[PDB]
């Protein structure tokens, strides 16, 4: 394999779960964007970070629909509930 | 339903107000925000600003990249709203405040604000000053007036009576006002958009060295 | 501070004091030196420029070191440099000692750090050591032309008052070297003035070249015009 | 309990030059006796004045009340110094509109974030005024008091003090010309880790006020009490289920709905900090901990990084920044 | 989707600057460190140059293995990157100075560092200079120059000043700062590389000195 | 769709949930207008 991807998920869960919550690494950042780049279903989060570099930009009007697969796609990472707040 | 024309013109007095070019000031309230909102969902022609408004409850640090067919409609729509002039950087002095206005919290006391968010690097006015006269050194002139060229004083008295009795029912007072403010709101929006900080202290201080004498 | 000056005719008691501010004053004398600094070192700059190509030179100075085989001209172009300095630090004598030997090293278990170049003599002329290969890999380097470098009060004011083909960037490249030789050849003062062995001081520890040349240099440097320091040391020493 | 050098040393009655009020209680403070509520017998239905008694001790050496010094553009209408022998008395002159009314901090309880972000905001600057080498001692609690309406925030007086440090690279001498030659202002040496002990103190005393702020129950934290350590105070509580590290704030009666595991600081940072604080005691005697909270090795340092990271959530939690630090 | 050629601009200046070819002196943030190597690994031709900096992420004490060919494969990779010599001491310095990105955390401030743990003994000064001196009296001299030649200075004012002129626009000030860090940064990857003491306080001695002189 | 009527009503629903039980911006409110005329 390239690159074992669940090295990948695992930072990449931990980070957010973190910082749900409010010791990493730089390298663990990079190991969670390249889990997100490499993970389809994750790929809408990855457009997200990625805009989110220069400025802050801004997050394009989401429809109903790519939401739920978002918050969907989060769960699957965590299970509690989540909702935008914990995405913003 | 919407009355369309109270929407349309707590919309129109709104966007007069957030740009600057209605050196009137006038209470605003939430309900005035929701008048004005609601007539941009109402406007299909507005629908587009309405869009750009939803954009300002984003984030508002990006800077909206629109193609040049769209900007250019999105001027005609801003024109057909305000009726006045109306152009890019007010188009994003418009973002720039209403995204200010939605992020402040509901509040039963007025506030006040001073523009920025328009136009990358924040410019020292030092060095901004520098590179501006280094253009114009370059900038050889066009026009010349030779000689003390003798002032065309109207000697007409009769004239200038009856311009002054035309004059005299102004409020001397509110032109002082009007003026002052346009002053300053160009100075302001100058320094942002130039992104240049704005010294609002030595602003004062002109006032200030005004008033010594 | 100030300075009071008074206007006055003696046949009454009119007088017209008119305070002058010295801060006018002494800018206008900085800028005028810092001017006339300027013109000093480009010319001297020039002046290199125009005996380097009155070598004739047909390379530029980075393909000139590139080459790995010709030491003649490599070997002139150090006997250039060090007779320049030689020649404006000392004008009197504008020529180097008569005999010189070269040799061009070519690797790093040969290039020795912070003074690549080096002089040692074989007990009966000195000679130069060149380290050709760190010393281009140092020209072939890019060099910040396009971004300034710098009281902010005094240059904003000092500002409002305001074929043959070369690049900022090769004049960036020969201050660099000119530099680089400058401090070659106090090193080599240091030989030739004190001995062998005070010359490894000064090349192990340059705080000795203050003491050595408080003989010699006050009665000069290109490098002393700007202040130099390097970054940080309150969070790097720390 | 007056005496003198002179042989007999004979005993001073201390007269006190004014009469202080005789209903000494404050409706908006009812536990605290120096707190003596006086509507002003006149927006003007709401209008304000209230005299707070201290010790002269907290008075500078130009005759000044300490806690004044970081007081600038003070939307306070009148706010002033009196001295009765060693009480003293500020008496401060407010008139919010009929609308407004201002309340004590204590068991706020307060659910409205914004009003709580307009109170930080006027304690941060307030604490901002500060000079960085001079450091900052509180004599009363673990916070600063303070009356607020939503509509503005008002300080009250406070058991301030201001220490003067020196940072060996402004000179500690300040009285005039011929006076400095006698004596100069007492400096402490002046310490990155000591200033940075000083930073996480204004920290947490932000930290605690925010905790009056949305408690409705009296704020143990704030407490000084030399029979009440906080190891033990601690050890009643415990950690914070949510996190170890931090303490069981999440499950105290908040007025509001609970942040839960948000407001649960760092165990041994606010231990190390209370044992810092309770320098007030002895100013005099710096070295003892001017900085004990930046002291040490490697566990302190890395504890320390971990408060930052609570106190930069914290900041984040209404978006703010750790540049007061 | 990403602007490939924007992440091309942000790999290409972080190299530039952690390579320390050049003396342009630019802050790099972790967008900078993401966008960059998004741009490695996007570009198939530096897929080699990608895996480098994966190992780099354990603790990069280690000479990876590589076949000479490898070797042709990665440094046409950077000479295309980086179009420009450069050789493989260079490469050692791209590993040391991003892997010591890796295994720093997040913190609020930029690290100012020195390059070291390059090229295996602790190495010293000393005995640096007498094997050096040694090799090169075992070595033969390649040129002899004879006769007190002349320094040539050319007594023609016309070019001098027609040189001169050719360098007046040039700001010395940026040639200062350019030259004094290639000084440094070279003179701290030769100590590095050999292991020997860079000694940052004999640098700043030779300033201190060019000061008092 | 014009809008992520799900943040809206989300918005629309804890605004009006607080003034009936007794922290928000106008945002909020004008985001809570905006669901309800969707609604």
């Amino acid at each position: 394999e390239l690159i074992n991807m669940r090295r990948y998920r695992n930072a990449a869960r931990k980070l957010i779960h973190h910082y749900s919550l409010n010791e990493y690494k730089i390298s663990d950042v990079v190991m969670t964007m390249i889990f997100l780049l490499r993970s389809e279903k994750y790929h809408s989060l990855f457009k997200l970070l990625e805009t989110t570099f220069d400025d802050y930009t801004c997050r394009p009007q989401m429809t109903q629909v790519q939401t739920d697969t978002l918050l969907d796609a989060v769960r699957s990472l965590l299970s509690t509930t989540i909702d935008l707040t914990t995405v913003d | 339903l919407i009355n369309m024309r109270r929407y349309r013109n707590a919309a129109r007095k709104l966007i007069h107000h957030y740009s600057l070019n209605s050196t009137s000031s006038t209470e605003y309230k939430i309900s005035d925000v929701v008048m004005t909102m609601i007539f941009l969902l109402r406007s299909e022609k507005y629908h587009s600003l309405f869009k750009l408004l939803e954009t300002t409850f984003d984030d508002y640090t990006c800077r909206p990249q629109m193609t040049q067919v769209q900007t250019d409609t999105l001027l005609d729509a801003v024109r057909s709203l305000l009726e006045m002039t109306i152009d890019l950087t007010t188009v994003d002095i418009m973002r720039s405040s209403f995204a200010r206005c939605f992020n402040s919290p509901i509040m039963r006391y007025a506030k006040i604000v001073l523009l920025q968010n328009v136009a990358d690097k924040r410019t020292t006015l030092e060095e901004l000053l520098i590179e501006r006269g280094e253009k114009i050194q370059m900038l050889q002139p066009q026009q010349y007036i030779n000689s003390g060229t003798e002032i065309p004083f109207c000697d007409d008295a009769e004239f200038l009576n009856r311009l002054l009795k035309h004059i005299d029912p102004y409020p001397l007072s509110r032109m002082y006002y009007n003026a002052a403010n346009t002053m300053f709101y160009t100075t302001m929006e100058n320094y942002a958009v130039s992104n240049c900080k704005f010294n609002i202290e030595d602003y004062n201080n002109i006032f200030k060295v005004m008033e010594n004498i | 501070n100030k300075v009071r000056t008074v206007t006055e005719i003696v046949n009454s008691d009119e007088k017209i004091q008119k305070t002058y501010e010295l801060a006018e004053f002494d800018l206008k004398n900085l800028s005028s030196l810092e001017s006339y600094e300027t013109l000093k070192i480009k010319l001297a700059l020039s002046k290199y420029m125009a005996m380097l190509s009155t070598l004739e030179m047909t390379q530029p100075l980075l393909e000139i070191f590139r080459n790995k085989a010709d030491t003649r001209q490599i070997a002139a172009v150090v006997f250039s440099t060090l007779a320049f300095i030689h020649n404006r630090f000392h004008p009197l004598v504008t020529n180097f000692t008569n005999k010189m030997e070269f040799v061009v090293t070519e690797t790093n278990d040969t290039s020795i750090p912070g003074e690549p170049i080096l002089f040692t003599e074989n007990e009966g002329v000195l000679l130069c050591s060149v380290d050709r290969p760190s010393i281009v890999k140092m020209l072939s380097r890019e060099f910040d032309t396009e971004a300034l470098v710098n009281n902010c009060n005094v240059r904003i004011a000092k500002t409002f008052g305001a074929d043959f083909s070369i690049t900022e960037v090769e004049a960036t490249q020969y201050l660099t070297l000119l530099l680089t030789v400058e401090h070659a050849y106090l090193h080599y003062y240091i030989f030739k003035n004190y001995g062998v062995f005070e010359y490894c001081k000064s090349l192990t520890d340059h705080s000795l070249f203050t003491n050595k040349l408080r003989s010699t240099m006050s009665t000069n440097l290109l490098l002393s015009k700007f202040k130099f320091t390097i970054e940080d040391f309150d969070k790097i020493n720390s | 309990p007056i005496k003198l050098d002179l042989c007999a040393s004979v005993k001073l009655t201390p007269f006190k030059p004014m009469r202080p009020p005789k209903p000494m209680q404050c409706w908006i403070h009812p536990r605290r006796a120096n707190c003596k509520v006086t509507r002003p017998r006149n927006d003007n239905e709401n209008d304000m004045l209230h005299m707070t008694v201290l010790n002269s001790v907290f008075l500078n050496e130009h005759a000044k009340l300490y806690y004044r010094h970081l007081l600038r553009n003070d939307q306070a209408e009148a706010r002033k110094t009196i001295l009765n022998a060693d009480s003293v008395y500020e008496c401060m002159l407010i008139r919010p509109i009929r609308t407004e009314h201002f309340r004590s901090v204590d068991e706020a309880g307060e659910h409205n974030m914004s009003v709580l972000k307009i109170i930080i905001d006027a304690v941060i600057k307030y604490i901002g005024k500060l000079a960085d080498d001079e450091y900052i001692l509180i004599a009363d609690r673990m916070y600063v008091d303070l009356i607020y309406s939503e509509f503005r925030a008002i300080i009250l007086p406070q058991s301030a003090y201001i220490i003067k440090g020196d940072y060996a690279e402004d000179v500690c001498n300040e009285l005039e010309y011929p006076w400095k030659l006698i004596t100069a202002n007492n400096c402490i040496v002046s310490t990155d880790e000591s200033r940075q002990s000083q930073y996480i103190y204004r920290t947490f005393l932000l930290y605690n006020t925010v905790l009056t702020a949305i408690l409705k129950q009296n704020n143990p934290f704030d407490v000084i009490a030399e029979n009440t350590s906080i190891s033990i105070i601690v050890r009643n509580l415990g950690s914070c289920p949510n996190n170890k590290d931090r303490v069981k704030c999440c499950d105290l009666n908040y007025g509001g709905v609970p942040p839960g595991h948000v407001m649960c600081p760092p165990r041994e940072i606010t231990k190390k900090f209370f044992h810092y604080a309770k320098w007030v005691r002895n100013p005099n005697k710096y070295k003892r901990y001017s900085e004990l909270i930046a002291r040490q090795r490697d566990v302190s340092q890395l504890h320390l990084l971990d408060w930052e990271n609570f106190m930069g959530e914290f900041s984040s939690y209404f978006g703010l920044h750790a540049h007061n630090v």
